[PDB]
């Protein structure tokens, strides 16, 4: 809502991502093969060269995920607030039907000869 | 006995006393003593073992019962949860009414065996109630197709029971 904020305020009204989401685990994974990838273009062992620069590559990478992650759900929680205060300004475009049974209904056959 | 004999009748066994008319000695008659003696007594003991075996430990398995839910007719309209629960029902009466046709088709076979050539007039009665539950079962569930459900049954009979109210009205 705030003009060019990452994270307004109210976002903190919300819970954080936990730091067992599994979206985050995917992230911190996506991490460990930058770093694979990164001793395998330079030709160093790959599992083995530079455990500190692999080390860095899951940090920054969960570091940065958490925060997208943080931001997807508010927007996704913005999204329901809006749609749904929206609905509740507006009851004649969104009428509550009568629900017939399907006793009532009358649906076509169509045999299957 | 082991089966119900309601469920799966057999008409009293009536088999005709032995009345040889020949001096000869009777080579099945002698067979089936050696039968007795070689095969059924045998066999028969080490059953009467395994009985013994089953008797010292004695468990039990229950037939499941499923208590009745509202029909597809019950269920409003796209409301999944009790649809899901009638249509889940509604297969369940599916085979089970597949099993009873089966149940007739067996009496009808078992009948037609026992009673020979004679089969075309002793087993009027299967073949009648044979006839009368394919009919039923005919019109609940044929023609609905792979992707049957308790829906297309419904729109089926609905279907049905429109044709049988116009011909009434036409009387
Ligand atoms: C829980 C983990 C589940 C694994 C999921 C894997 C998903 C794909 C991840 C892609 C990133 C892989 C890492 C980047 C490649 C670096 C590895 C390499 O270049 O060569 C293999 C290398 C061994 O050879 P060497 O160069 O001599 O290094 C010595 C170190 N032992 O290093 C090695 O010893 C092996 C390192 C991994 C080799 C990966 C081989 C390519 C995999 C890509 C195929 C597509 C993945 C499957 C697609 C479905 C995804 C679930
Ligand atoms: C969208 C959801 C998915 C989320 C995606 C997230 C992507 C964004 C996250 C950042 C991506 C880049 C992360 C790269 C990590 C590897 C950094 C490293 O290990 O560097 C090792 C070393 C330099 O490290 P050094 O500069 O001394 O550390 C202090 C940094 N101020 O020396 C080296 O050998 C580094 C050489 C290999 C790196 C490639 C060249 C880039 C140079 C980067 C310099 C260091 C940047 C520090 C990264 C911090 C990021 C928080
Ligand atoms: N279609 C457009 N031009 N705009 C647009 N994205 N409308 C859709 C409305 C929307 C969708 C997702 C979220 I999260 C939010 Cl907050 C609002």
């Amino acid at each position: 809502r705030a003009t060019f904020q990452f994270l307004p305020d109210e976002a903190r009204s919300l819970p954080p991502p936990k730091l067992t989401d599994p979206r985050l685990a995917f992230v911190g994974f996506l991490g460990y093969c930058s770093g694979l990838i990164d001793n395998a273009i330079r030709r160093r062992p790959v599992l083995l060269a530079g455990l500190h620069r692999q080390l860095l590559y899951i940090t920054s990478f969960v570091f940065v995920g958490y925060y997208l992650l943080k931001r997807q759900d508010y927007m996704y929680a913005v999204r329901d607030h809006d749609m749904f205060s929206y609905i509740k300004s507006h009851p004649e475009d969104f009428p509550e039907k009568d629900k017939k049974t399907y006793g009532e209904v009358f649906e076509e056959f169509h045999p299957v000869r | 006995d082991s089966w119900d004999k309601d469920v799966y009748p057999e008409p009293p066994r009536r088999t005709p006393a032995p009345s040889p008319q020949t001096s000869l000695p009777n080579p099945i008659t002698y067979l089936t003593k050696a039968f007795d003696l070689l095969v059924d007594r045998p066999v028969t003991l080490v059953r009467e073992f395994i009985e013994r075996q089953h008797a010292k430990n004695k468990y039990y398995y229950y037939h499941r019962e499923f208590r009745r839910v509202p029909d597809i007719t019950e269920c409003q309209e796209k409301d999944v949860l009790c649809m899901f629960e009638a249509e889940m029902q509604w297969r369940r009466d599916y085979k089970v009414d597949q099993e009873i046709v089966n149940i007739i088709q067996e009496r009808l076979k078992a009948c037609q065996q026992r009673e020979g050539e004679s089969h075309r007039q002793n087993c009027a009665k299967e073949l009648e109630q044979f006839t009368q539950v394919v009919k039923a079962y005919q019109d609940r569930y044929h023609d609905l197709g792979a992707h049957y459900s308790a829906r297309k049954c419904l729109a089926k009979q609905k279907q049905r029971m429109l044709a049988e109210r116009k011909a009434a009205k036409e009387a």
